[PDB]
């Protein structure tokens, strides 16, 4: 009866289940580790805090090892729900890491907000929604605190944590640069609000304190890290409005071992907007109404799930004027490959392909090395921008290959190569093994 | 007044190459058709793209 | 699984072929000289209505891994010379013309599974290395006889020939490679002859010579490895060639296939000596 | 102060924690891969594809290894907003998949449904319906590309991938059978959709391409691969009206170990109804008006969460005449195992009993040999379906052991068991290992 | 194709195809020892009942014991709204013995924080979904609701508590069910009249074994790296207007600590840690005539409104030197939960971590309170100034101020997670240290 | 076969060598006497081998 009468079921046909068994799953022992402490202290921020402003932070060896980096603002909006969309990250437009003098890695807002709308997903996405936005319907007036956490390689797991113990004679350093327009805080669209506050800022960043065995090893011999990096440069497309499928090559300049290439079109006068805008539910200001008006978004909604809002058709990467796959249409790059590759959900206008089997982790998975390739091209086509953006009966009643007259200021492109390096450390000295 | 024995200005691992260095790497190894060789060539390649070294003596007088 | 990590031992020798295919009789003759050769075994005997041994073979064998320089431990054999009847023993072809056969055949683990020593040497009986028997005969009574291995990209500890001569090998006569004298050396009744020991023939009264004609060895660049070669003569003779007791300078070896050729010969001393006067 | 505060604060009962370490692990090192790279390469269906018809597609030999498959469909809806359910994956019936003549496995598009009720979850269950439904209230006309991802032992695991380059002498070929009637698109209940299109099919497969050495030990070694099955065979329920618990003995047919026994009960009529229809918000057809019916599901809301809608009162398992466990309660099977095995929700009408640690895991964690079982049957008790489905205060009100007299429609009953087989490849020929 | 993926084959991957280690096409399963897994019941020792304490004692039916989860059965005595988690709010104390020795003792509140902090995303809803009514279910609805127990050896089975190991050993729990328990018996602290007393089971699942693995459970002696909850209450320090309250919580904590986590609650009304304010959600009848702010909309009674919350900031000191620099309440409610696990935390629960992976179970940083003198946790309040009637105020204000409905939340729960080593030998077991 | 379509077919081992290959299509014109251009060849849209 019961377990028993289950337990001695068994057979030949278990051999290869349970027969000359290996592990139990029932008495797990737990590996030991080097004794270690985390803080989490203020750096100073040289240079005047503020909208536009160009400031650094110098990160002083407080400890042995760096790992996440979380950055403050404060902020009050000038607008009610709805007026903002991830204002904390859009003021972040561009934080460059430097170590020994070179140049690791440089993140923009717009691949923060790819990212999130990429890479982060479920509860862990709402939060950094509640971390960067005003969620919870505030007014004009209300203020909050937000945390931009910086995602560099050494920023989410321990195992590449940045060993300023084996750094003594290279400093590490972080540039903000800081957008000079947020949305719903000192601008509604090209509109000033009059009597905007400047933001504050405060960079706090996590140390991490080793027993005195291992910090010593740290300290005197030499590692080799397998980083992440990011390499970008922007680039302008265009489609028509009607009578003609637009295509257009776009020439790619990535070196080394990627991960993946992902890539949006936006409407630069409005951070996250990739898709077009229409009067449908949540995808304009006054949506529904008869003040709907398609050249502005109902901002805090701005991402949207709808793909036939989005300008794609259709892909291809070629390689030396090879294809590397068979054309396919901009939904397998928006819904398939995160499927296949993340596991999440990716709004529209949020494109990604992948060389690597799991992206997200950081055990290498696959990788193309453009070190070899002179010329890599990534061929799209696009979706005729014919419908009347207005009239709902058009925008959700349509073929695949129209999208809505708004989609033709999607006129940013954004293309991402997610990429390997190798840092190496040596008696107090840091450096990228390959420079390209 | 300050110690800081390395400059930091990207010398001392950071390996300025143009690909075409694969060409030297080719000859020092004889075979060209590195698509393979080097994933049977482990070590070797390492040793390849490890540094070299100079110093710089001082004396001062002690007190 | 290794890179640049093995010396240029350069096979020098190598055996082909140039017969045909033949079943499980064979009987080769020429000029007199007989060779012994049933289906049980492929080597027997030989001579000229003489016989040297009445029940051992000529095998050769292999120890791929040496232990501790022990006997008969992880030796395969080409033969299955320990039952003398049941010849358990995978024969890849059989090839032969009147006066010159040939053969190809997998040898097997003198112990098989079982763990006759310490330790179980293997998991069956038939082992992976291919042996080869190149037998010429030549109408002046020389004949050559060839010998190849197969060993995976491991060092190892070959014999090349095992034989068993008769009693009436008492007398032993051998030339120094300086062009000494032909040495008439017996009094050790434990004979190891080194480089310096150029051929060797014994004779009672009829000689059975044996010359050394190639063996490999690290000499494309004269690498500092171990390439050792030495034959023994102990009341049973054995021509062998070490590449390293159990691990030698840890460095491997490339994995082909090397051979060895050994010229055989019979006659009185006249013959001998005008045959070996080529110095 | 700081960390350190608690480092020196070192002891005897840190030693089990910290004492003679094993790893550190802020010096992570990643494992160094087999060079690989992906494709999708375009299948050629054989058959003419359409409703009520079945097509075969066989595998294309491109590349060396088979990881996903997905069923590309273009379909045109015949209704409006919340007129479809998962259509694409109703559209695609079924597929097996055969090797060299011999099926392995065997899916129907109610699994799929289940299965992504069951084991998909979060952001990934929404991205797969947004691959499979029309999400955004779109309207009549709308056209929209819709993939269906096959989740076959290789096609969501790489380290299964199937070796086609070891399979020198065999065909790969899947089959497809496509559904005569999908809702929403070819007919709206039963009734047909006037000038509805017919959808169009693609199947992609995604190839996996060795480098030398690898591409060499694959093709001339033998493989042994742990794969997974799907077993089943459809039966009918017993849901009473008024005053009587009704009580089923299904004798299972199931053979080999399983991970897993799951089941669900469907309105045969409406596709993805596992659960009663009553007049509650989201339920039915024009629920809360005076439009309201309760024959008609709203069907963009056909799943719901509220178990008082379901049909099952209890269950057990019972093998050879002696229970396997002790009877427990229908929301049990709902709600408790797969919080206990799987970590995501499931909603009301698909219950799950596992005989697996982990059974939404490729890592066997337990088993259930139904070949070594005289009598292997499930005990169903259902409840007494006397609510009436039109008073939301009789169906948001009333006693557990009761259901809506609308339950009575869920007349299919469908038991699935997941299975573990050994895919032998030698000599360029595939079969299964064990027979039944 | 993909083969000019292939040819494009670098210098750069000498670091990542070199000499392979692994592939990802040829995965090895290991192999397991036979086992089977079953559901039963154990019976409750005493009456069940609101406010009467009962035990159950575990039966030996097998080799390990696992997965523990206890069911109500509950009759709402409201429409939907009138309640928020009951399962767990009628699951008070829950006290854990293993020999004759104390080891572990969770609360209803404890389950809250947990499901608010560690349980996410898909398994966070159905949590609810076991505990609640969640769809809008009216009064009179009769539900049957599941409470996992979250012991040491509950989540994984590589902790499964070995009774073949433990012959000579009792395992208890004792269960303390809440006296009032919200939309159930009563509303507010007003009864409801003919509100039915709960029916409680407990189910457990077992671990079968077979000959091989249960002998050597039965004879080696074991260790495993058991995890505890330590907890006692104190007061909240609220103010109302013009100051900001300073408070320092001396710390009972001892054993080598993981996490400590606290909130700031409303005892009267379950898992309200945030004040009222008639906005969307934050109080009964929000946004109408009818809105109150003494009344929650209890449903709803969890909020991400962190305005409502009432830490300013907080630091922990360790013997008389700050453990890291002060930070705003914000940071524990939005950055350590999405550093440590990744999930979202609810208003006026707070979360500080001493571990990177706190979720896990294998160590990953720890502070040893046993070796600390003098634990200080330094809390400052937010000024209680809002009118939470006027939402243009609620949703329109300062970081430092809050709602002057806040100093309703009199109570501070300040729990600590951590380690300890649970020995077991010749059939008897108990823990190597414990303070 | 049709508008759009993409179809393939595997050469049959009949023979020892493949040389020439002549792909047949039927068309109906819809149009007056100067109204294609070549309409087989724009049909041929593309081939692999």
């Amino acid at each position: 009866a019961g377990g028993l009468s289950q337990l001695v079921a068994y057979g030949a046909q278990d051999v290869y289940l349970t027969g000359n068994p290996q592990i139990t799953f029932f008495k797990t022992v737990y590996r030991r580790y080097t004794n270690f402490a985390i803080e989490s202290i203020q750096q100073t921020i040289n240079g005047s805090v503020g909208f536009g402003n160009k400031v650094s932070t110098q990160i002083s060896r407080n400890g042995d090892l760096i790992t996440d980096i979380v950055v403050e603002f404060v902020l009050t909006k000038g607008g009610n729900g709805g007026t903002t969309y991830y204002p904390a990250e859009e003021l972040l437009q561009d934080v460059e890491l430097e170590i020994g003098g070179q140049r690791i890695d440089k993140h923009y807002n717009d691949w923060f907000r790819t990212y999130d709308a990429l890479f982060r997903m479920n509860d862990d996405r709402y939060n950094y929604r509640r971390m960067t936005d005003w969620v919870n319907n505030e007014l004009v007036g209300a203020q909050k605190r937000f945390y931009v956490p910086l995602i560099f390689f050494f920023n989410q797991t321990p195992g590449l944590a940045l060993p300023l113990i084996a750094l003594q004679y290279h400093e590490v350093k972080l540039y903000f640069t800081l957008a000079s327009q947020v949305q719903g805080v000192n601008y509604n669209g090209s509109s000033a609000i009059a009597g905007a506050a400047q933001p504050t800022m405060s960079v706090w960043v996590d140390y991490i304190f080793l027993d005195t065995q291992e910090r010593t090893r740290f300290a005197q011999l030499p590692h080799e890290y397998l980083i992440e990096q990011l390499q970008f440069t922007g680039s302008e497309t265009a489609t028509p409005s009607a009578t003609t499928q637009a295509s257009q090559n776009i020439r790619l300049n990535f070196n080394h071992p990627t991960k993946y290439l992902a890539w949006n079109f936006n409407n630069p006068t409005n951070y996250g907007q990739y898709t077009a805008l229409a009067n449908i539910p949540g995808a304009c200001s006054g949506a529904g109404t008869a003040a709907a008006t398609v050249t502005t978004p109902d901002y805090g909604n701005t991402g949207t799930y709808n793909e036939q809002l989005a300008v794609l058709d259709s892909a291809k990467i070629q390689l030396n004027g090879q294809d590397r796959f068979a054309t396919r249409k901009g939904s397998y790059f928006n819904k398939v490959q995160p499927y296949q590759s993340i596991g999440g959900v990716t709004p529209a206008g949020v494109y990604l392909y992948s060389f690597a089997l799991k992206p997200a982790g950081r055990q290498p998975s696959g990788t193309c090395n453009f070190s070899r390739i002179d010329n890599a091209t990534l061929s799209l086509t696009y979706k005729t921008c014919s419908i009347d953006a207005t009239s709902p009966a058009a925008v959700l009643g349509n073929t695949e290959t129209v999208t809505a007259n708004t989609a033709t200021l999607l006129t940013a492109l954004n293309i991402y190569a997610k990429n390997y390096n190798v840092l190496r450390i040596m008696s107090g000295m840091g450096g990228l093994a390959y420079a390209n | 007044f300050r110690d800081t024995a390395s400059i930091g200005f990207s010398d001392t691992h950071q390996d300025e190459k143009t690909l075409r260095f694969l060409k030297k790497q080719i000859s020092q190894f004889i075979k060209h058709l590195k698509e393979y060789y080097p994933n049977n060539e482990l070590t070797k390649k390492l040793v390849m793209k490890y540094s070299d070294v100079q110093l710089l003596p001082y004396t001062k007088g002690a007190t | 699984t290794f890179s640049l990590n093995v010396p240029v031992n350069n096979s020098i020798a190598t055996i082909d072929f140039a017969e045909h295919v033949n079943g499980a009789v064979f009987k080769i003759e020429y000029n007199r000289v007989n060779f012994i050769a049933p289906s049980l075994y492929p080597i027997s005997g030989l001579g000229t209505a003489v016989v040297f041994d009445l029940q051992k073979g000529e095998k050769a064998s292999q120890r791929k891994i040496t232990e501790f320089g022990n006997k008969d431990i992880r030796i395969a054999d080409e033969i299955s010379d320990i039952a003398a009847d049941d010849h358990s023993v995978l024969i890849t072809t059989k090839l032969m013309s009147e006066s010159t056969p040939g053969e190809l055949s997998r040898d097997v683990v003198l112990n098989g599974e079982i763990a006759t020593g310490r330790i179980n040497m293997n998991t069956g009986f038939v082992s992976d290395i291919i042996h080869t028997k190149k037998i010429s005969i030549i109408d002046d009574g020389i004949v050559d006889y060839y010998v190849k291995i197969n060993v995976p990209a491991k060092y190892s500890h070959g014999i090349v020939e095992v034989v068993s001569g008769t009693f009436l090998n008492d007398i032993m006569i051998h030339l120094v490679r300086n062009k000494n004298k032909w040495a008439l050396m017996d009094s050790k009744m434990y004979i190891v002859n080194n480089t310096n020991g150029f051929v060797i023939a014994k004779n009672p009264d009829t000689a059975m010579g044996v010359s050394l004609l190639e063996w490999p060895r690290g000499a494309v660049v004269f690498p500092p490895y171990y390439n050792f070669k030495k034959f023994k003569n102990v009341n049973k003779w054995s021509i062998s060639q070490q590449i390293a007791s159990c691990v030698n300078t840890s460095v491997k070896i490339p994995g082909g296939e090397y051979s060895w050729k050994i010229r055989l010969f019979f006659g009185p001393i006249w013959q001998v000596q005008e045959s070996i006067n080529s110095v």
